[PDB]
């Protein structure tokens, strides 16, 4: 048997995991940093007032 | 039955005191012949070694000056003859012991159980 | 991003299926070539008998 | 794929029955050659014998 | 992806079973031809030695 022919499952699942991780990176590259600035302003004005 | 049915049948097949004394003579004669014949083979090796050594020593005698390489060959022949002698003594010991060993391994097996009643 | 990832999933699915028929065709080629060796050699067997 | 498998099996059955056909007919022609050879053997031997 | 791997798993199972079965069944004839050859050779040998 051809080793590559008989193992479609694992290789495709690896491809799927890679796609999932690559998408996670792309979507995560542009979110959630606003909350950091908002909270840092909040706490700065806390220590200020 | 056709050849094909014959193959199928083959597949299905694959799926699922007086004479004792001469038998013992057969087996023990085979064993003693083996052991003692290898004994004479060892004797032949010993005599051939002794003849080669005597030839080499006569050759040394013919040469007025002692040839050191022939000295090395003579000492090698001496070693081989001595080792053959030691192996032959050990062969005699192990041959007697194997004669008795096979005696025990044969007399106390089922195919010669009645010998016990004798 | 949502719909771009959906489209990437479409293309990855199509590539997965394409590789599927590719492996099927290679396996069928292997089997047919193996079976095709069951030939004239044995005829030459009788030829030399 | 079932039709593909069935066609493959039918093609190999045709090829196998062709194998059997060739084997049997070649064996029968060689048996005929042997029969001719032995009939000629017997005639030659007979005639040479009474001549002897 | 799971379903698309699954049906091809079943197809691979089916083709594996098919090829294994034909390979197992088909090989039964070369033995017959070789046996015929050897038996005819021995038959031709025996009476020639007799002669």
């Amino acid at each position: 048997m051809n080793p590559s022919q008989t193992q479609k499952g694992k290789i495709q699942i690896q491809v799927s995991r890679g796609s999932i991780d690559l998408l996670v990176r792309t979507m995560y590259e542009d979110i959630n940093n606003i909350k950091l600035k908002n909270e840092r302003f909040q706490k700065k004005k806390r220590a200020e007032d | 039955k056709t050849l094909y049915d014959k193959a199928r049948d083959r597949f299905k097949e694959s799926s699922k005191a007086q004479v004792a004394m001469e038998i013992k003579n057969e087996v023990m004669q085979k064993l003693k012949e083996r052991l003692l014949s290898r004994a004479e083979i060892i004797q032949r090796r010993l005599e051939e070694q002794r003849q080669v050594l005597e030839q080499k020593e006569a050759q040394v005698a013919k040469r007025q000056e002692i040839d050191p390489k022939q000295e090395e060959e003579i000492r090698d022949i001496n070693f081989k003859i001595d080792i053959l002698e030691q192996r032959a003594l050990r062969f005699e010991s192990m041959a007697l012991q194997k004669y008795e060993e096979m005696d025990n391994r044969l007399n106390k097996d089922a195919r010669l159980a009645a010998l016990h009643r004798k | 991003q949502f719909y771009k990832i959906r489209d990437a999933n479409m293309q990855e699915l199509e590539d997965i299926e394409r590789h599927f028929e590719q492996e099927r065709s290679n396996l069928l080629n292997e089997f047919k070539a193996k079976i095709q060796a069951t030939f004239k050699k044995h005829l030459d067997l009788e030829e030399q008998y | 794929k079932e039709q593909e498998i069935s066609q493959q099996d039918y093609l190999f059955a045709l090829k196998s029955e062709h194998d059997k056909q060739m084997t049997l007919m070649r064996q029968d022609y060689e048996r005929q050659v042997n029969d001719i050879k032995r009939k000629y053997d017997l005639k030659m031997q007979n005639l040479t014998k009474e001549m002897e | 992806v799971n379903i698309l791997e699954t049906e091809f798993d079943l197809e691979r199972e089916e083709m594996v079973k098919t090829h294994k079965t034909q390979l197992k069944e088909l090989e039964d004839m070369i033995e017959t031809v070789k046996e015929e050859d050897k038996k005819k050779t021995e038959e031709a040998q025996n009476e020639f030695s007799q002669f």
